[PDB]
RNA sequence: UAGUAACGGCGAGUGAAACGGGAAGAGCCCAGCGCCGAAUCGAUCAGUCUUUGGCUGCUUCGAAAUGUGGCGUAUAGGUGUAAGUUUCCAGCAGUGUCGUAUGUCCGAAGUCCUUACGAUUGAGGCCAUAAACCAGAGAGGGUGCGAGCCCCGUUCUGGAUAGCGGCACUGUUGGUUCGCUUGCUCCUUGGAGUCGGGUUGCUUGAAAGUGCAGCCUAAAGUGGGUGAUAAACUUCAUCUAAGGC
RNA sequence: GUGAAAUCGCUGGAGUGGAACCGGAGACAGUUGAU
RNA sequence: ACGUUUCCGACCCGUCUUGAAACACGGAUUGCGGAGUGCUUGUCUACUGCGAGUCAAAGGGUGUUAAAACCUUGCGGCGAAAUGAAAGUAAAGGUCAGUCUCGAAUUGGCCGACGUGGGAUCUGUGUGUGCAGCGCACCACGGCCCUGUGCGUGU
RNA sequence: ACCAUCUAGUAGCUGGUUCCUUCCGAAGUUUCCCUCAGGAUAGCUGGAUCUCAGGCAGUUAUAUUCGGUAAAGCUAAUGAUU
RNA sequence: CAACGUGAAUGCGAGGUCCAAGUGGGCCAUUUUUGGUAAGCAGAACUGGCGCUGUGGGAUGAACCAAACGUGGAGUUAAGGU
RNA sequence: GCCGUUGCGACAAGGUCGUAACGAGUAGGAAGGUCGUGGCGGUUGCGUUGAAGGCUGAGCGU
RNA sequence: AAAGCGUGGCCUAUCGAUCCUUUUAAUCCUGAUUGUUUCAGGUAAGAGGUGUCAGAAAAGUUACCACAGGGAUAACUGGCUU
């Protein structure tokens, strides 16, 4: 929208909104993130602490698929149960949740569980998640 | 969940909750009470749950006809300061006792974690 | 000169990038061209399926994907032997053969064997010379029904099933899942040190 | 995937790949070992045909045993044996079936009345409730600026005709087929100044060396390469380099 | 085709003592309106 | 009204500059052309749709006023979980009542996203104003929970 | 040397930067920089607004405090000096 | 938890967040003040100005005295004058 | 007295009106523009009885 | 003896980032085909130094000279001072 830019309103004014003293001049401070240690030091230290230097182990060709491990909280588990399965789960039968098929590998124990006991099948469990599920009356099943 | 919490409080069971914020569905909420709500927009899941629980959803003009002076109303809104943008507001990340979130390209050991963030490198703030 | 709170610039434009520019203004044209090529191939090889050879069922390699299946390059020699099809017969019948793939598990072998059996059941074979049919050759009223297949041959199904609700068992509830996981991790981590200690004890 | 792992006076900056979803999908041939062992091939001569090239030879020369051809190549392969099963190429003529950025030919309806103009295509009227008329054609251009109806054209998922092609089937000419698969039996199975190592230089995101090359060194045969942090001793996993389409 | 500005010539009017132009306020000439 | 004449006022514009009418620079006159843009990547802001989801890529199917429009995603991006260099671990307590080896113990119910102060509004009740109750967003002061680390025990 | 291209080479420096009204309206100061014709940083300024409906003020009063300059002293310490 | 109820004057609505420009050569004056013989010189303190600002007066003037500005009218004045 | 800004307010209106105070401005920032120019998707019309372009009187708008 | 005092010097100066090297610390983590030991890399705290001391690695000449600017800055006149 060229009709709404500042350029439309700056026509007729000599400096185009950049001042008569300072003037708009190419690269008066350097190009890019230059001088982050010498004359942009204050800005760099104030707004990007931790920038300079190196820390930690360095991994030649990190294998991200190895560390891939999506998680689901225990409070969110019931919402994963389809309505039909909820209707079927009646009379002491708990619905079975296959977190690996749903796309979750680990189950973390944040929040509270519903009244209905659940059977949860996941590759990994946290101690709190296990405790909360079993306390609510379900069971945790490990899968490969 | 906030709507249900407001309605469950003693004396609010019959008042109409008025909000200009969109009413979303909370998967973490297991039991939904009977809610009478006037709102601009209500999401599909929240509307379905509210109607199934015996509730009622009206518009702002219907609220005007019901309570022209706002009688028996519970005014609510969503959390205004709960935004990723608001996370970055405040004192600059590189000043003492500041928990402001920086603007970083990515996350990892190689992204603004060395100098000025740990005593092993110059200092820590 | 960046000013104030900013995210440090990262644009990779310091090369003479104006010399290497690629636009996508021909995307619909390429789509139409590939549709026309598919139509021409279908006319050329009718009534055979347009997709071409039949592909096998595979399990995605890594543990991040091993819960899914997809189409493969072809069928292994073990799979063909189990299904009772020669490599040459598969080649002339229109079945992809993966000369590099080898089966190490009965379940994986059997899935593709069943796929081959189903394809053979669905196959319609025309006479080599129209006048004189032979053995194994399909019947005339079968040949009258022959039609060209479009899309993948025997396409896979990606629907997800939910296990039936059941009862929670006391044997299930009594297991210490977290302790079991930590025990397995510890055993794997300390296997070698325990072997070294055992060897030292044996020497002593 | 991802501005990620990684590189970088770790400064400025630079920076992939596998897995995953798709387009398209097609496989094969040698050397070597082994068997047949010249069974192979080029010119020339003479016949013959559909002759800017093909088929036959006691034609005559020559290439080839320092080995041309046949089988055969990691999915191996071969011998024998039992089962089943068994053609394939190229041309010519015809029969239709279909495409042609291939030529040529062919096409619906007002220059009607009044008016305006230098010139109309401009304005108004043309039985009818629904009406000048055509419209599967109201794209474009030309004509005295303005036009579906004046002309070329346009629409007819256009017709007729000639030629090029591709297909499918019939006939016919030439050549060619002791094979092919699965079970059992016995036998058999491979690339060197190359790989690898040292050092030097360049190069890479490749980090105790990613790729390339110079010099020195220089192999082995379940050997060799690889598994991203170098080295020994160990578990394995996975391919088969130094030949080709 | 059209045919601008700068610049220039003519006819008529008017001003014209070492600048000329310009804003405000009248007058004159002139222009224009009056069921 | 860019005609003439009077009275008052009246220095040449643009620019750098503390300071320009300047003996500072550019400008003889007129026409036409003439300078904050494109894209990639961020951030904030405004608006629109949906909302714990949202957008879907390449692609495929269709479409002949066919580069459009329409349909189409076990999978992908961003978000829903953080923290550590890493191995890894990974966010439910409040209140009441018990046993006790009185401790860095244990058990059971009820409630379940914590407490207090201030809080638009709403509700009840007196007399523009007062009191009381439930309290949004937000602010202040604390409390717990996850991870890393120091000290530090045991069951 | 010349010709073409890299090349619209870079410039913290000089010049220019094109419509009208309305409202608000500065700074030449701090800190760091091979920094001193330049930047970043805070300050000064504009806009968007949002939460509320009595606690503030470039001013006084009361109460309590801080100072070592003018004046005063050297016939009080130090230093001069008739 | 129970009671007590706004405890100097005057004026006045208050507070919060975000995004960002220009500036980072200054100069003048009363008073104080360092270097200098002095300077329309150099360097500082408080405040007000010019820069960014026209208006009446000082014959003339960035800073002096008066007073700050929509566009007009009547009346009265400031500094200054007759 | 008139113009506009700001604050407040009335009225069934992206508007009109009332009311009190206010109106300096470089660099710079915002707002309004039935100010102006060239396209596109639409809409409203004019034109050889004279469009664009060009020269120049009666008016309108700060 | 105790109350107490003590994290260097009675107080106000006496000093050092990133990267790299090096040392100390855990019966620590990693080397991603499985393990053991070397080797290497990490987490934490010091040292090796930037004195231009918020921290480039750095000798001259040009009268053969060049460019962008500067009256922010000198040499001649003019101005104030003498
Ligand atoms: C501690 C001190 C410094 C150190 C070293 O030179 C400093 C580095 C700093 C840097 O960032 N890049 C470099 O190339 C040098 C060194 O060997 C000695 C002089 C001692």
């Amino acid at each position: 929208a060229h009709a709404l830019r500042k350029t439309r309103k700056l026509r007729g004014h000599v400096s185009h909104g950049h001042g008569r003293i300072g003037k708009h001049r190419k690269h008066p401070g350097g190009r890019g993130n230059a001088g982050g240690q010498h004359h942009h030091r204050i800005n760099r230290d104030k707004y990007h602490p931790g920038y300079f230097g190196k820390v930690g182990m360095r991994v030649f060709h990190l294998n991200k698929n190895q560390h891939y491990c999506p998680t689901v909280n225990v409070e969110r588990l019931w919402s994963l149960v389809p309505q039909e399965v909820r209707d079927k789960a009646t009379g002491g039968k708990s619905p079975v949740i296959d977190c690996t098929k749903l796309g979750y590998f680990k189950v973390l124990g944040k929040g509270l569980l519903p009244e209905t006991p659940l059977i949860v099948k996941a590759r990994f469990f946290s101690h709190e998640a296990e405790q909360k599920i079993k306390k609510a009356g379900g069971a945790c099943v490990l899968v490969a | 969940a906030k709507l249900a919490r407001a309605v469950q409080k003693a004396g609010n069971e019959n008042k109409t909750v008025v909000t200009l914020s969109t009413v979303t569905d909370d998967a973490r909420l297991y039991t939904v009470p009977k809610i009478s709500v006037a709102a601009l927009h209500v999401t599909e899941g929240a509307r379905a749950r509210i109607l199934a629980a015996g509730g009622e959803i009206i518009t702002l003009d219907q609220l005007a006809l019901k309570s022209p002076k706002g009688e028996n109303t519970v005014f609510l809104q969503g959390p205004r300061s709960a935004r990723e943008a608001e996370k970055h507001f405040g004192p600059a990340p590189g000043v003492p006792h500041s928990h402001t979130k920086p603007y970083v390209r990515s996350k990892g050991r190689k992204f603004e974690r060395a100098r000025g963030r740990r005593a092993s490198r110059a200092y820590k703030n | 000169a960046p000013r104030g709170n900013q995210m440090l610039g990262n644009a990779h434009f310091r090369k003479h990038w104006h010399k290497r520019i690629k636009t996508w203004f021909d995307q619909p044209a390429r789509k139409l061209r590939r549709r026309q090529n598919r139509q021409a191939k279908a006319v050329e090889i009718a009534p055979r399926p347009v997709a071409g050879l039949l592909r096998s069922v595979v399990r995605c390699p890594q543990k991040r994907y091993n819960t899914k299946t997809r189409l493969g390059r072809g069928f292994s020699l073990q799979e063909l032997k189990a299904a009772g099809i020669s490599q040459a017969q598969a080649r002339t019948i229109g079945i992809a053969v993966d000369v590099r793939r080898t089966n190490k598990t009965a379940e994986g072998l059997k899935a593709n064997a069943d796929r081959l059996k189903e394809y053979k059941a669905k196959l319609i074979l025309f006479p080599k010379k129209a006048s004189a049919p032979k053995k194994g050759d399909s019947s005339a009223e079968e040949l009258k029904v022959a039609a060209q297949l479009r899309g993948d041959v025997l396409p896979l199904s990606h629907t997800i099933t939910f296990d039936e609700p059941r009862q929670v068992t006391d044997a299930e509830r009594k297991v210490e899942i977290f302790r079991l996981l930590r025990k397995e991790r510890a055993d794997k981590k300390y296997r070698g040190k325990r072997e070294k200690r055992a060897r030292e004890a044996a020497e002593e």
